[PDB]
């Protein structure tokens, strides 16, 4: 990344305010996030679409559930090479709270780390 | 002594066999709200007391279902939302481990979190 160069998908901002809203947990910040990602001109196919619907909106407290949402997420495959042991265990530890799926990539795995705690 | 209370018991029951084989029937069952078979008797022409139990003699009739209880098990409750988190920390009650859940509260949900 330079000041002359191209424009890039992660910036200085973009990754401080991530990190705060992230380590405070505060959801403005990430709103305040989303406001600084989605308002870059085009940069992806992706961008180039819109959302449009024709039904009237509903309230929010009716939409399914958070952890019935959570559970559609997991983490892509990180092999023990590339990554830190220390990285590779905190994503295996946070995604086995929430109910989803983490993922073990290549270069097999501890076997010492097959019963819990 | 527990052996005391078991004799007291024991002759107390003793006691409604004689009597309901003295009547005529052969179950507590046949004989719970057949008002039919009590009367009233005055002390004697020298009190003049004009109780009258009849009050507490009425015989409402039933209609078609008994005169008892004829249903098995307690009455069950709506389910509130614990249902679903049952549903969900299950790993905890299999394994053991730690969990973490988000959901949205009702002022229509009571008890939340009495069943886990």
């Amino acid at each position: 990344f330079r000041k002359s160069g191209d424009r890039h998908g992660w910036e200085g901002g973009v990754i401080h305010t991530l990190q705060q809203a992230v380590t405070n947990d505060s959801y403005t910040t990430f709103k305040k996030y989303s406001e600084q990602v989605n308002k870059r001109p085009p940069m992806q196919l992706r961008d180039l679409l819109e959302l449009r619907s024709t039904k009237a909106p509903v309230p929010v407290d009716e939409v399914e559930s958070i952890t019935a949402i959570r559970k559609r997420f997991i983490t892509p495959g990180m092999s023990m090479g590339a990554l830190s042991p220390e990285a590779h265990g905190t994503l295996n530890v946070a995604m086995n709270r929430i109910g989803a799926k983490s993922d073990s990539g290549e270069g097999g795995e501890d076997p010492a780390r097959f019963r819990p705690d | 002594t527990p052996e005391k209370v078991v004799n007291l018991f024991t002759f107390l029951a003793e006691e409604v066999r004689e009597i309901l084989a003295g009547l005529g029937f052969r179950s507590l069952n046949e004989v719970i709200g057949r008002t039919d078979l009590l009367h009233q008797v005055s002390r004697g022409a020298e009190h003049l007391d004009d109780l009258d139990l009849n009050p507490r003699l009425a015989q409402v009739d039933p209609g078609e279902n008994a005169r008892y209880c004829t249903l098995q098990g307690r009455n069950e409750v709506p389910d509130t939302l614990d249902a679903r988190i049952v549903a969900d920390a299950r790993p905890l009650f299999e394994e053991g481990e730690k969990m973490q859940l988000a959901y949205n509260a009702r002022n229509t949900q009571r008890a939340i979190g009495t069943r886990l």
